[PDB]
RNA sequence: UUGUA
RNA sequence: UUGUA
């Protein structure tokens, strides 16, 4: 008897996915990204003045997630020794947000040397409803001008890359396990993304 | 000059409560802010207002309890800590 | 002046779902269904027993969504106040997914006066014969007793629900699912973010 | 009739463990249940393990260590509320 | 530890 | 309330 083949699926009913060792990736330094804003309250203030020329906050993270031991990970930013953000920020009204994570990406882990990003999923939103830490991964009734959006897009890898990073940043592959009903740890988005990424059908090569 | 805006639906929002003052015909509006459960940022039923006219603030005080937002009576207060406790204790 | 015609955008970046009033869905009283499985050792016990025969247990649950006041509802079930349940259930061995989903739907709430279904969202597997589910498969694992798979059902503009008499048809917004696990279990409460996703529309 | 067996990874799988211990001459494994947060699922290092055979225990306890399960070497020791206590102490790591 | 009309 | 380098 012969083989028949397992025809691929609507994309939005299995998404397949390829997951390469984190040893397939390089990563070296490059001067160092110290944030626009500074301090808690010092971003706030921005907001609020920016709200009022532009409007409400665009921000778009990339999500890169490479495998050890049969098991994503996801690479996080880490600035000093307990605060971690995903690769991604704001977005220049009228931006395509794809083109604004590629964009901010290249920024934040480019090459020295013109390297291309996959984007082709939308995993989460996020909705700060007013001018304060709160975000919920929806927007309540009584809202209807939120402050900040935030879109969160897988981001796939190819078999092998080199990536650099800024010199005040250190670089973490997050196992999920290690982030799961861990928002005290790291937030309630970055938690939820074991979540947020269990629908993909992920293939360990 | 300040107040606290009460007794009305979790889906009474900014926008279409401004409607009501304009209604009244006030356009003082300077900010609005609803307090909320942090936990799933659902609003409580009651905000504090933040207005730039003193006649309008009557107008405010003396007329707004007297009309229908969602079929509720906009219960309003001027801000302060001992009329904030019932609005809370409402929640529950 | 003149606009360039938008591209059109893959449905993997864009998931754009339409959502109805939950005052267009409205149910109707049945025979009520009992559990395969009634107390708790039950469950475990065929769990153990099927596997062993059967292989992993395979189980789906569907989502189905509604929206009142901006806000997308979920359709639970619910018995004593305190246990609610999405609708769906084990599949047989060898079943299709989305085939296997709708039969258990209609066996569930059907209309003896059809289903829609092309979103996964979420994929949760339970590594021993206890209560723990994780959506991921830890390290240690290698063959994993249940597999939970959850979908989006699109709903028609309206429908008929029949209901099992021991079952109460609620309507959670996301925000009363938000961060409750302690109510709702941690597949249900974390559904607002799993849905967070998706473009909805409030027809 | 059981033992302990730590000084595993968090990602020795139940089957690469018990590919390792028909390969001692033991070929009567019960259980294998291992000790796992609760909250995230992982491996907590150990794993519970009895044996019908009661000599083969031995086996494991000489043989096993001095044997590398994904380069470390197992621990195999008897069941015991103070090795409970001693593995326990490891997972904070 | 969303579970027993 | 993952936030200070």
């Amino acid at each position: 008897g012969n083989k028949y083949i397992q025809q691929t699926k609507p994309l939005t009913l299995e998404r397949t996915i390829n997951l390469y060792p984190l040893t397939n990736y390089t990563f070296g330094t490059k001067e160092p990204l110290y944030e626009k804003d500074s301090s808690v309250a010092a971003r706030f203030q921005r907001m609020r003045e920016e709200f009022d020329k532009i409007g409400m906050r665009r921000t778009v993270e990339g999500v890169l997630i490479v495998h050890e031991h049969r098991l994503p990970h996801v690479l996080l930013l880490q600035l000093g020794t307990t605060f971690f953000k995903l690769p991604g920020g704001e977005l220049n009204p009228g931006e395509d947000e794809v083109e604004g994570l590629k964009r901010l990406m290249t920024e934040i882990l480019g090459r020295q040397d013109l390297q291309d990003w996959v984007i082709d999923d939308c995993i989460g939103n996020w909705w700060r409803p007013n001018f304060e830490p709160p975000q919920y991964p929806y927007i309540p009734a009584h809202i209807t001008k939120p402050k900040e959006h935030k879109k969160l897009f897988l981001v796939q890898l190819q078999e092998k890359a080199l990536f650099a990073v800024p010199k005040n940043y250190k670089l973490v592959a997050a196992p999920l396990f290690e982030l799961y009903d861990n928002a005290p740890g790291y937030g309630p988005i970055i938690s939820s993304l074991p979540q947020l990424l269990s629908r993909f059908n992920f293939i360990y090569n | 000059i300040a107040l606290y805006i009460g007794n009305l639906t979790w889906w009474t929002t900014d926008e279409d409560l401004t409607e009501a003052v304009h209604s009244l015909g006030v356009n003082d509006i300077l900010e609005i802010k609803f307090f909320e459960n942090r936990a799933n940022g659902q609003s409580k039923g009651f905000a504090l207002v933040g207005v730039g006219s003193e006649a309008s603030s009557k107008k405010l005080m003396d007329l707004l309890p007297k009309r229908e937002l969602h079929g509720q009576n906009p219960v309003v207060t001027p801000v302060n800590k001992q009329f904030l406790s019932q609005f809370e204790m409402q929640s529950r």
